[PDB]
């Protein structure tokens, strides 16, 4: 009923897919197989699963999503291994050239190639929706899908479906830690055409949650697979309310209402909190408070923006657990009591509380220790004005020489949008200057 | 020839009666009733073309 | 109730028909593929070379 | 053709109760009435006569494919708040645009 | 499914044609008859992007074998790994080169072009999504520069839409071994900088150098340098035949690390390369490969990292590892020497991660460097083509077989001002 | 020698296989008692009287 | 020559007999078995058609 | 069905022990035919090379 | 329709931002000039001119054997579409089939600056701007007559591309 | 001795998009077949000649 | 005394009719032999057959067929094969020698030797069967048999029979794909002198049909055994509604009445849903609304056109297995509420539906799936305008310089009847643009 549609484009998109099935999976009791363990009747015989796996007349469990790339490794590497039997075969778009870190080539080349087939399914699996949420669409700010079919891709879905829910999940480049060159070309190129086709965009980047991991976790050198873990948790965060019978709960509707104060300003960040492991919460007590104040702490942040740089507008609290509603409202009144915490003038109620009662699950083998209540942390915030600021002058260095953009050219893309993008994220740069105040 | 097995049209291949319909490898593993012969020998040209 | 669970039961005798068809139609098209649509010649096709000294 | 209401049932029949996410086409609703003895005004082969008020829509109906949508899309803001002046001004710019090349399209 | 067809000119570029087709039949166990011996699914399902099935389980690599001298044809098919190949696609002519870039290209070298291009349009459009076009030659001979650079021209003619790199194993000053090698390659660098848009130039001294140092080798001969080679060769598309954590291939390589279309001539490398005395004092790790790489007499182009800035570098590392590792490596090395970096392009590294190592090593590691001291041997190249330029010496040769002086100085100013670019790129402020 | 040697490792690998598939199938025969004691409730109509 | 290929027709059908022998002893002990044996279970898949059948 | 479904496939099993015995015999007879056959070659290879030296 | 003289080299001259601002609507005309002498020079010595650009000039020879070492030959100069520009711009080459014993030289700056009182730098320009301005020209979707005088008119209509020789080069260039 | 710089940067700034690729694919595994000739892009509708 | 008969003609009629009575017979339980078995798997006499087999005094099921074509080998491996003791001798007429891809050869020398034989043996059925109810043609417009004798065999039947219905299945040329180089001109011969003989004409396209079995089967290299499986079965779920129980079911003379507006626009378009295979089967929805959906869309047309760049006139839908009205009827007001469908103006009641209750029959050696439900849609779209007009510059290429004509002028037919032809094709495509606007 409350059915939602996933969307992963992209290797990350498609990688953070297989680690949020995963769990899908292990929270309704799903098999790599798409069956239940028991029969129809014990171990199960709810209906808890329809907003993520549709019911066949046998009682197999399929899932609602649509995994894209242009390369095909990673897509055959999910065809061919555990959740072979699980994902929909048509439901695993794979192309024969990858866009090769190139947003142009995955909007106008390779890209625009597929679009018709990736909608023919997104429409298949609209009709057996029946009462569709929304879209949660996983991809990257890097190269290639995850910016050129993802922006693509979404300005279809905006002018077919309307005003329906389109709330991407996006991995944006490190200040640091960058694996492409051309990413900031692609960054901005797919923030231009993403600001209007969008609702809200959480923004999880990689080298906060590996800072997080060496400190909080002690892998002290983590990989893709806990970092799409985290994600998945993040997620499965956010869509519990929807699954699970809570005090307070929070629809896929109700996101943009409650972090987007005004158009063009729809990137909230994202945080999970306690993320440790089991040596370290042998010796804690983790309590509301206590979680509330990991939250909002500027280390467990995962995108590198510190909150003390900038002002807070939104604040969407999910706590999920054995949490209490009086103990809720005593943390947010001390962190609002906290001056450190700096919430924007014209908005005295900054606080979106979404309690759920379904304790966190863990995967067996997982990263993450096994607690009581947990906290996912969605702030809108002005700190991301120094990303902006900071990836606009990337973009500025390489684009005053104008290396790398004989390729974009060269197979297809005008010059001038390069230059109304730019304009268009200094006007969004502007845009948070004058919120700000 | 016999030896190559290329005498066999499509029609023939396919349109097989439904009571053996589903055979295997372009058989049928459930009729067979003529086991261990002896008389004939293969030639020449039977052991070029197999 | 007993309506509902006779129509579960028919869907899951299709589908183990067709698991059994799907398993034999699997195996045709292996069949097809690894066999019947492959031209390695023989030593016949060769025999019928340099065989006439005129 | 005709989507011609359903009285007590118009709750039901609609696109959003029927699975259908997309965005609906409007036909007429409530019909209306007419006094008798309307013009045949054709003829037995799918001609229109001359003097009738023909369409100047294309006959194969408007569809347009995904190699001939604009290259850039306005997004359906129908808010037209909080925005600059210029801000209002482009969109509208964008609009027009994109009016007038699925018209340019169509025709 | 893409996939890459091979093209080898000459003997050096046969010698190391096969040396890479020997290498990347045992990446995916494949005996020289044409089966595949191998043990996991991995080496199998990526096995035609260099492979064309036959009947049976067989194996024929995509790979064109040109040559003017039948020698090295005979020598090719009958060496190691002779067997592999399609006696179909082992067109020759049988006159030679006589290590002249106008035989090779206006002469019978261009007799024979018409039977090539017809085995690569053959290989071409036995294709179903061809990925590119993958060459390896020397600028130090007939049929590895004339030859070698006419293919080129005509096969940009042909599908200029696919991904070209070429090897090639440029001359070095002090390894000699022919009068003419600056004409042949200043003649060829010409077609190599208007055509090909991905090069990997290998210098022999460099090799030597490699063999000498880093692994002892107390007589290395020519195995060995084609064994460096064919290791760059499938460390740059190891993440077209072997899925992994961060995939990149040719064309990704290549819109990373080529800002500008004549900027192109790269500086592969490779790690580990371990002597058999320090075989047990070494611990792979990933900031150990990373140094390794970041070494500059690992260096397999007779530069050196130093004396240039670098443009942008390909990272390619194979075996299960860690991305952070990896990444605050790639990260440190840039905060590091900072100075041998262009500041106007922040993120000078592109990262690829592929978890399948080679059968033996655990992780392996392949760079490939856009650097401007690449600039040094053309200037060398230049300065010895000019030095035998000034008396107009050997010009009879190439005047007998069909050119002007006209065409020297055209190859003489194009590597000049390319050189220039260079020094403009590199001297360059940030904004 | 060795052909004698890996007929000998064949029949301890299907004779160790054997010994799991004893093990296995106790589990889904100890599995469909405990499907059917789990869907036992007061309308049952399974139910009965016995000693 | 001919030794040659005598010596490789003995060498194939030894190879077929050694196959033929204990296929026989396969097909006996699936023979001899009977429903109060006691190396008799539920199988894991049973009735799969192996590849080379 | 039970009972007669069993004794239907033991017959059947039964069928393929002699339906192998009429093709392992023959096979067995032929490498007697065979390890004859070498004999006499060897004998026959022997008598003429034993005449190369008279 | 859009001749050479006076709108593309008009565009390449002032062309908002240029390399050569400063040689004036003869000069780009004459070295276009020097550039058709060059193409003829050398392709009356059996060879073919190649520019990165628009295309490559060779011949189709039409070579039938008349017996007792005689040969009759049907020359035909074609201009064959650089398939680049061609994929860049969708226009549709007119295929011809071209033998590789035919040797193909590229365009010499050295030979078109040498009797040239200008230099490499400003010959250089003098094509790339004229190839972009022909470039732009045919995104205007406007019917280019682009000439080559002294050998012919290449003419884009609407997504074709074929090229009028003259009289005079069909009966000196045919063997 | 000219400023590359500048003399890449300009035509950098103005040289030419192309047309994208005219086709489609529809086999989740990729064969992109060509959509002018296919059956599916009206062309002979327009014609010139149609009545 | 629902009796059928079916005619065969040319080489592909043949082949279809091959497909079609293997899936006839064993849909009615009749041997191969003809002789049905005694009793213990059928339930008393069960003379449901009788629409399609007749009962002769020894008890054989002899079909209501006749199979026509001008060419040994191809009648006669059908005479030689595994149905040799199913069909009566001389049901199955051959000619000697070929009409050989010739519209003149096979109207009016060679067809003029065998037409008064198949109008005898056809005599002899329609006087058997006592309430004739239709004929069924089958044949191509490739040429030679298949429009030649097909065009002189209506002729003759329109005179003969009068108002007698006449359906017919017609093997269209692919747009890209032609076995023959004459194709344009027998297809344009052919359909000239059809519009005024004919009621109903089913279109299908072997490259559509290739595209099917590609994508949906998942066979890459299908076969005309496949190809003949597919109209088998969209025949047999026409047919269905005769032989089988529904809850309302549709007559032959439907899909006359129903289907075509106008006297000379009979060629409607056929569509199966689900066509998809056993390996897939089960692990989809196989419900009414999915198939509803995929037989609306242009990908899995059995013609190889747009439906999308035309509008609809009617749609006759045959809904064949475990369906009900009312899920139909919800499939039938979404298809009327999407975008992509738009119906003409003048037609407001565009659809026929009818209910039957037999699944559909799976051959044990075929490419499909056993599922409970089917769609046959035949719909009568504008979108075939293309085709016409496609057909219309083929012809004008050819006909410009009179190519191939002396084979047409010496073989019977004169000059000027491809000029007729070509200004009835004409008149056509205006008609085909004059309902559009
Ligand atoms: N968190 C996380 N990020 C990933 C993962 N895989 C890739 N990424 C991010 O993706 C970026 C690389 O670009 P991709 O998104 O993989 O490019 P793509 O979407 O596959 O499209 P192409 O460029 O054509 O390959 C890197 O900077 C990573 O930050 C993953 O598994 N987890
Ligand atoms: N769908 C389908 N079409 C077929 C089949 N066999 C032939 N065709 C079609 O028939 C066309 C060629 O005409 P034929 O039917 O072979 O010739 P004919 O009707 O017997 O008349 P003649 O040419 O005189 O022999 C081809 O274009 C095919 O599309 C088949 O088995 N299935
Ligand atoms: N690295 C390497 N260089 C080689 C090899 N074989 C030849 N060369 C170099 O190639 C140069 C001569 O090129 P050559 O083989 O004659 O080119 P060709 O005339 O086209 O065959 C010499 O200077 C050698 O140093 C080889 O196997 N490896
Ligand atoms: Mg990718
Ligand atoms: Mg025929």
């Amino acid at each position: 009923m409350r059915e939602c549609i996933s969307i992963h484009v992209g290797q990350a998109g498609v990688q953070i897919g297989n680690a949020c099935w995963e769990l899908y999976c292990l929270e309704h009791g799903i098999q790599p197989d798409g069956q239940m363990p028991s029969d129809k009747t014990i171990g199960g015989g709810d209906d808890s699963f329809n907003t993520f796996f549709s019911e066949t007349g046998a009682g197999k469990h399929v899932p609602r999503a649509v995994f894209v790339d242009l390369e095909p490794t990673v897509v055959d590497e999910v065809r061919t291994g555990t959740y072979r039997q699980l994902f929909h075969p048509e439901q695993l778009i794979t192309g024969k050239e990858d866009a090769a870190n190139n947003y142009a080539r995955g909007h106008y080349t390779i890209g625009k190639e597929i679009v018709d087939l990736v909608l023919d399914r997104i429409r298949k699996l609209a009709d057996q929706c029946t009462g569709l949420q929304g879209f949660l669409i996983f991809h990257s700010f890097g190269g290639g899908t995850g910016s050129g079919f993802a922006s693509l891709l979404m300005e279809r879905l905006s002018v077919d479906y309307g005003k329906k829910s389109k709330l991407e999940f996006a991995i944006y480049p490190a200040p640091q830690i960058s694996t492409a060159v051309v990413e900031p070309y692609n960054t901005i190129l797919t923030t231009h055409t993403t600001l209007e086709h969008s609702d809200c965009a959480f923004m999880v980047d990689n080298e906060a949650i590996y800072d997080i991991c060496r400190r909080n976790l002690d892998i002290e050198r983590p990989t893709y697979t806990n970092l799409n873990r985290l994600i998945a948790q993040i997620v499965s965060s956010i869509t519990a309310s929807l699954r699970f019978d809570g005090a307070l709960n929070v629809d896929l509707t109700e996101f943009q209402t409650n972090l987007v104060p005004y158009p063009r300003i729809h990137f909230p960040l994202a945080t999970y909190a306690p993320v440790i492991s089991a040596e370290k919460a042998y010796h804690e007590q983790l309590s509301v408070a206590e979680i509330t104040n990991a939250c909002f702490e500027p280390a467990n942040q995962m995108v590198k923006c510190d909150p003390r740089h900038g002002k807070y507008m939104a604040c969407c609290m999910l706590y999920r657990g054995d949490v209490v509603p009086k103990d809720v409202n005593a943390a947010i009144a001390t962190i609002k009591t906290k001056r450190t915490i700096q919430f924007v003038d014209w908005c005295p109620t900054g606080f979106k509380v979404g309690i759920n009662y379904q304790p966190p699950t863990v995967v067996p083998g997982g990263d993450l220790a096994k607690v009581q209540r947990a906290v996912c942390m969605l702030s809108n915030t002005t700190a991301i004005a120094e990303a902006w600021a900071r990836l606009d002058h990337k973009f500025d260095l390489m684009y005053a020489k104008r290396a790398f953009v004989h390729w974009y050219v060269g197979e297809g893309m005008e010059e001038g949008e390069f230059s109304e993008a730019r304009e268009d994220l200094a006007a969004l740069e502007k845009d948070y200057e004058e919120v700000g105040v | 020839s016999r030896s190559a097995g290329t005498l066999q049209t499509t029609h023939q291949a396919t349109y097989i009666p439904p009571r053996l319909m589903p055979g295997y490898k372009g058989h049928c593993p459930t009729m067979k009733f003529d086991y261990g012969e002896t008389y004939g020998n293969a030639t020449a040209k039977c052991l070029q073309d197999y | 109730r007993e309506q509902e669970r006779l129509r579960k039961e028919l869907e899951r005798q299709q589908i183990a028909s067709n698991s059994r068809l799907a398993e034999e139609q699997n195996a045709h098209q292996n069949f097809m593929d690894k066999e019947v649509y492959t031209n390695p010649p023989t030593a016949a096709y060769f025999q019928q070379f340099n065989k006439t000294s005129r | 053709s005709s989507h011609f209401s359903a009285n007590q049932y118009k709750q039901a029949f609609d696109s959003r109760r029927l699975q259908n996410s997309q965005i609906p086409q409007t036909y007429k609703e409530r019909p209306s009435s007419y006094e008798g003895f309307t013009q045949i005004i054709a003829n037995d082969r799918g001609h229109l006569k001359q003097g009738v008020p023909r369409s100047k829509d294309s006959p194969w109906g408007g569809f347009v494919g995904t190699w001939e949508m604009p290259k850039k899309i306005p997004g359906n803001v129908t808010t037209y708040m909080s925005r600059g002046d210029p801000a209002i001004d482009n969109i509208q710019k964008t609009r027009a645009e994109h009016n007038e090349y699925m018209r340019q399209a169509v025709s | 499914m893409r996939e890459i067809v091979h093209m080898q000119a000459g003997q050096c570029g046969n010698q190391i044609g096969a040396k890479f087709w020997e290498v990347i039949s045992d990446e995916h166990g494949i005996d020289p008859t044409g089966t595949y011996h191998g043990d996991s699914d991995l080496q199998l399902e990526r096995i035609n992007v260099y492979y064309n099935e036959a009947t049976g389980g067989k194996y024929v690599p995509r790979a064109v074998l040109v040559d003017l001298e039948p020698g090295t044809m005979d020598s090719v098919r009958s060496g190691p790994f002779g067997q592999i190949f399609r006696p179909d696609n082992f067109v020759f002519g049988q006159s030679g080169a006589g290590n002249n870039w106008a035989k090779g290209h206006y002469t019978e070298g261009a007799e024979l072009v018409d039977s090539v291009l017809d085995v690569v349009r053959k290989e071409a459009e036995s294709c179903d999504c061809l990925q590119g076009f993958q060459l390896t030659h020397s600028l130090g001979g007939g049929t590895g520069s004339g030859m070698g650079t006419l293919l080129i021209s005509k096969i940009r003619e042909e599908y200029p839409d696919r991904i070209m790199n070429t090897f090639s194993v440029v001359p070095s000053p002090k390894v000699s071994d022919t009068v003419v090698e600056p004409y042949n390659a200043t003649l060829s660098v010409h077609q190599l900088v208007e055509n090909t848009d991905e090069t990997y130039c290998i210098d022999n001294e460099a090799l030597y150098d490699i063999c000498f140092r880093t692994l002892k080798l107390t007589t290395p001969t020519y195995g060995d340098l084609n064994h460096l080679v064919s290791a760059t060769m499938s460390g740059v598309t190891t993440c077209l035949r072997f899925p992994g954590q961060l995939n990149a291939d040719l064309r990704k390589l290549a819109v990373n690390m080529v800002p500008f279309p004549r900027l192109h001539f790269f500086m592969p490398g490779f790690a580990p390369l371990t002597s058999r005395g320090s075989q047990q004092y070494r611990a792979l790790t990933v900031p150990e490969l990373t140094q390794q790489m970041f070494d500059a007499k690992n260096m397999m182009a007779a530069c050196d990292p130093r004396h240039g800035r670098y443009l942008t570098v390909a990272a390619i590392f194979r075996g299960r590892m860690s991305m952070k590792e990896v990444d605050e490596q790639m990260l440190n090395v840039q905060n590091k020497n900072s100075s041998y970096f262009v500041e106007w392009i922040p993120n000078n590294v592109k990262t690829a991660v592929c978890d399948i190592p080679p059968r033996g090593l655990k992780m392996s590691a392949t760079f490939i460097g856009n650097s401007t001291a690449i600039q040094e041997l053309f200037k060398r190249i230049s300065e010895q083509f000019t030095a035998m330029f000034r008396r107009k010496a050997f010009l009879h040769w190439y005047t007998g077989e069909g050119m002007d002086e006209m065409e020297f100085t055209e190859a003489e100013s194009n590597m000049n001002d390319l050189v220039s670019e260079y020094q403009q790129y590199q001297d360059a402020t940030a904004e | 020698r060795t052909l004698e040697q890996s007929d000998r490792q064949i029949k301890l690998n299907r004779g160790s296989k054997h010994k799991l598939t004893m093990d296995w199938s106790d589990k889904l025969s100890a599995f469909k008692i405990d499907e059917k004691c789990t869907g036992l409730n007061n309308n049952s109509t399974e139910i009965q009287y016995k000693e | 020559e001919q030794l040659c290929l005598l010596q490789e027709a003995r060498q194939q059908l030894h190879a077929d007999l050694r196959d033929k022998t204990e296929a026989k002893k396969i097909d006996t002990y699936c023979h001899d078995l009977t429903i109060s044996s006691p190396d008799i279970c539920y199988q894991p898949n049973s009735t799969r058609t192996p590849k080379g059948s | 069905r039970t009972s007669w479904g069993i004794h239907d496939n033991t017959t059947r099993l039964s069928n393929r022990i002699d339906d192998i015995e009429t093709w392992r015999e023959t096979l067995e007879k032929t490498l007697a035919d065979v390890d004859e056959e070498i004999r006499k070659l060897e004998e026959d290879k022997d008598l003429a090379e034993r005449a190369l030296e008279a | 329709m859009t001749e050479v003289l006076s709108e593309l080299v008009s565009d390449a001259k002032r062309h908002k931002f240029s390399t050569i601002p400063k040689l004036s609507d003869d000069d780009i005309v004459s070295v276009w000039e020097n550039v058709a002498n060059f193409v003829e020079r050398h392709m009356a010595l059996q060879k073919g001119v190649q520019i990165h650009g628009l295309g490559t000039f060779t011949f189709t020879q039409k070579k039938i054997d008349i017996g007792n070492n005689k040969f009759i030959l049907i020359q035909r100069p074609v201009f064959v579409l650089s398939e680049k520009f061609a994929q860049t711009h969708r226009l549709s080459y007119t295929k011809h089939f071209t033998s590789g014993q035919v040797p193909i030289v590229q365009l010499n700056f050295a030979v078109l600056s040498n009797e040239s009182p200008f230099d490499r730098d400003s010959v250089e320009g003098c094509v790339r701007e004229v190839l972009q301005a022909l470039s732009r020209a045919v995104q205007s979707k406007r019917n280019v007559e682009f000439s080559f005088t002294g050998i012919g008119r290449l003419t884009i209509r609407d997504s074709k591309v074929k090229m009028k020789f003259y009289k005079d080069f069909l009966t000196m260039m045919d063997g | 001795n000219k400023n590359f710089v500048n003399t890449n940067a300009v035509e950098n700034i103005m040289s030419v998009p192309k047309k994208p690729a005219a086709n489609f694919v529809d086999t989740v595994n990729g064969a992109t077949h060509p959509l002018t000739p296919s059956g599916l892009m009206p062309k002979y509708v327009k014609k010139k000649g149609y009545g």
